[PDB]
């Protein structure tokens, strides 16, 4: 039961997870279709922006370009979600067969194993409306503990945190479409009760 | 005893400063009083420490004691300085300052993407006098959570 | 405690006396000791300049007497002339003990011992070398004012004191 | 005490997770993004990977120095010591080897044994001759070393995925940065 098979650090993955978002902003704002910096390579030059200025460029982003960004985040979460679910297949969980007729039985899979694998802990609560709408909860979403809010400007800080939520949107969308189809699935906020984010699915 | 607390920079600007006895924590009447001359003192005594060094490894300064007060200091390898002032009642605070570096500055400033890493916003006036922002919601709260039980 | 390199600076200029004695080696001494002595002269004024918000008084500023040396030079606890000024420096390889005198003249002992009572034995030892400076340099007629020390006698008066310390 | 002993020692107080099934396919998914968004360009992807690498290396150097408190390096003996004996030890659970320095020792190479960034990828035929895969590592080794006051330049020579020769990275001191002291 206790498998001690090879491993790396959590911190470098968590910070790579965090810099997937300005990677997406950099790949959209620089599509190369015809203040910044400059670097020296051998007979070669690159020109970069830094991350927090690019999140501030998301604060000054166009509205249609903002949703053009957010498709890419759920696309990359979708890819890593379906491939990570495909590796979970090796685990041989006995809950499910295919097409998820009993939808909460694989909600008892994702909270038990997938969120344990990505974020080191279970999803602490799940509430069930029986029309397919299921109410996620976790008190502390793991890759936003390191995001420091500024001094008394939390209305900007909400707007600069919640575009980091499209990656687990991609995770749960990818593990659903590894098991057959696409249905609607959104985010929430759910201000926590004792000293983070909630999710809806069909 | 923690009368004051200051953070310096690779580009030699005071970027954070805290004053004890419920004194201002912001970085603006306390600005440039003791900030440049304290850098001159730490830089000068570090420079004569690095000039008179024997062995393979160069040494760095730990503490400076006056009659009134005592100064504890800590450097990184990247060029960022933790300094603190006490009143001789306790021994060296390098464990405390390295706990600050290992548990507060990296957790809420450096790995915090949302605020910049210590730098000058591409200024040619990065030689000095660049006022900066290491203010956050939670950084000052956990810092005063740690520091205020000792007095 | 244990003292390994002695430095006597001017009250208002570059240093008068320097000995890297009892280190059986060759280190550089030429023209960087004048620069470092001038920077000690500057940063004593800088270290005095900044005031933490104490605003109290000496309620103090007096050691005792450990019988350091070897009839000592003084048999009672005494007083101090640097209330708000630099007193030691502490690094990895050395601790530098400094003691200034009321006329403005300072004395520096670089000590290779590593890491309260050290301040007491340091102030006692540097007051004793102030006594030998007064008794063996200021009495000399050939010694002009604020010039480098040329006395051969002051040398084996202080070498014997340091080798009496350890 | 030794730099082998510290780098192995941090693995008793480091939070860990699985190196397959996460963290390989993160890099694989973002390089799939860069391949599909530039319409299979093979050299601009190296530039954007090196840019994101520079940013993550400049953000990672502080966590490396706060995890083990070490003095500032000065030559390519202490950097070639500290890299291969604790840095890839505590960030990737691996250890590379050092060879092929010059006469003045102003370079070295960085032969890597088990790269955990490319485990069973087998890149296709067109990308095999005009693409470098692990450019996030070259970005890290630029951006980390550029903040301990050394200008540097770190480049791949060959790797296992396209070539018979091993995975190695070439590197030049390219001078030592001068710390700027005065006011002006």
């Amino acid at each position: 039961f206790e498998n001690s098979l090879p491993k790396v650090s959590q911190s470098v993955y968590q910070m790579l997870l965090n810099e997937m978002v300005p990677l997406a902003m950099g790949i959209e704002r620089q599509i190369s279709g015809d203040i910044k910096r400059l670097k020296i390579e051998e007979h070669h030059t690159v020109d970069i922006i830094r991350s927090h200025n690019l999140i501030h460029e998301l604060y000054k982003a166009d509205e249609e370009e903002k949703e053009k960004v957010l498709a890419r985040l759920r696309n990359i979460g979708f890819q890593i979600g379906l491939k990570l679910s495909e590796l979970l297949i090796f685990s041989n969980n006995p809950n499910l067969k295919f097409k998820e007729m009993d939808l909460l039985l694989i909600m008892k899979f994702i909270c038990r194993d997938v969120w344990k694998q990505i974020f080191g802990k279970q999803i602490d609560n799940l509430k069930t409306n029986h029309r397919g709408t299921f109410y996620l909860l976790d008190y502390d979403y793991r890759p936003i503990q390191s995001f420091s809010l500024e001094e008394d400007a939390k209305n900007e800080e909400l707007k600069m945190i919640e575009p980091f939520l499209e990656i687990p949107v991609g995770i749960i969308r990818g593990v659903l479409s590894s098991l057959g189809y696409s249905s609607e699935e959104v985010i929430c906020l759910a201000s926590f009760i004792d000293r983070g984010v909630s999710f809806h699915v069909q | 005893g923690i009368y004051s607390f200051w953070i310096f920079d690779r580009h030699c600007n005071c970027i954070f400063d805290r004053e004890w006895t419920l004194a201002s924590n912001s970085a603006s009447k306390q600005n440039e009083e003791d900030a440049k001359l304290l850098y001159g003192m730490i830089f000068s005594l570090r420079s004569i420490t690095q000039k008179l060094s024997k062995g393979s490894v160069k040494n760095d300064i730990r503490s400076i004691s006056t009659g009134k007060y005592r100064v504890h200091t800590y450097c990184t390898a990247s060029g960022l300085w933790f300094v603190l002032l006490s009143d001789f009642k306790q021994q060296s605070y390098t464990q405390v300052l390295q706990y600050i570096y290992s548990h507060i500055y990296v957790k809420y400033v450096s790995n915090n993407l949302l605020s910049p890493y210590d730098f000058a916003e591409n200024e040619n006036e990065m030689r000095g006098q660049g006022t900066r922002k290491i203010t956050n919601r939670n950084f000052i709260s956990v810092l005063e959570s740690f520091l205020a039980p000792m007095v | 405690m244990a003292i390994e390199t002695i430095l006597v600076i001017n009250k208002s200029g570059g240093l008068i006396y320097q000995r890297n004695f009892t280190n059986d080696e060759q280190k550089l001494n030429s023209n960087e000791y004048l620069i470092l002595a001038s920077t000690l002269h500057g940063v004593f004024a800088i270290a005095s300049q900044l005031t933490p918000k104490a605003l109290q008084l000496t309620q103090n500023t007096i050691p005792y007497i450990p019988y350091v040396g070897m009839d000592d030079f003084f048999k009672e606890p005494f007083t101090n002339w640097n209330k708000s000024g630099l007193r030691q420096l502490c690094t990895d390889q050395f601790t530098m003990f400094i003691y200034q005198t009321l006329t403005g003249l300072k004395f520096v002992a670089i000590s290779s011992s590593v890491m309260n009572l050290a301040i007491q034995i340091a102030d006692n030892f540097l007051r004793k070398v102030y006594c030998l400076y007064s008794d063996y340099v200021m009495k000399d007629p050939s010694y002009s004012m604020e010039m480098p020390i040329r006395s051969n006698l002051f040398d084996e008066k202080v070498k014997k004191m340091v080798e009496n310390l350890q | 005490r030794s730099l082998k002993a510290m780098g192995e020692e941090i693995w008793k107080n480091k939070t860990e997770k699985i190196n397959t099934e996460l963290f390989t396919l993160t890099y694989g998914s973002i390089v799939a993004q860069l391949c599909q968004d530039y319409e299979r360009d093979f050299n601009k992807v190296n530039d954007h990977l090196y840019s994101m690498g520079y940013n993550i290396g400049c953000r990672l150097i502080e966590d490396f120095l706060a995890r083990t408190a070490l003095p500032r390096c000065e030559n390519l003996v202490k950097t070639s010591e500290v890299l291969s004996k604790c840095a890839f030890k505590i960030f990737l659970n691996i250890t590379p080897n050092i060879t092929n320095w010059s006469h003045n020792k102003d370079t070295f190479s960085l032969i890597l044994d088990e790269n955990p960034l490319a485990d069973f990828v087998e890149l296709p035929m067109d990308a095999m001759k005009s693409l470098w895969y692990s450019n996030i590592l070259c970005g890290v080794l630029k951006g980390s070393l550029e903040m301990v006051q050394l200008d540097c330049d770190v480049w791949f020579v060959s790797d296992i995925l396209r070539g018979d020769s091993q995975t190695e990275i070439k590197v030049k001191l390219n001078r030592i940065l001068k710390d700027e002291i005065p006011i002006g």
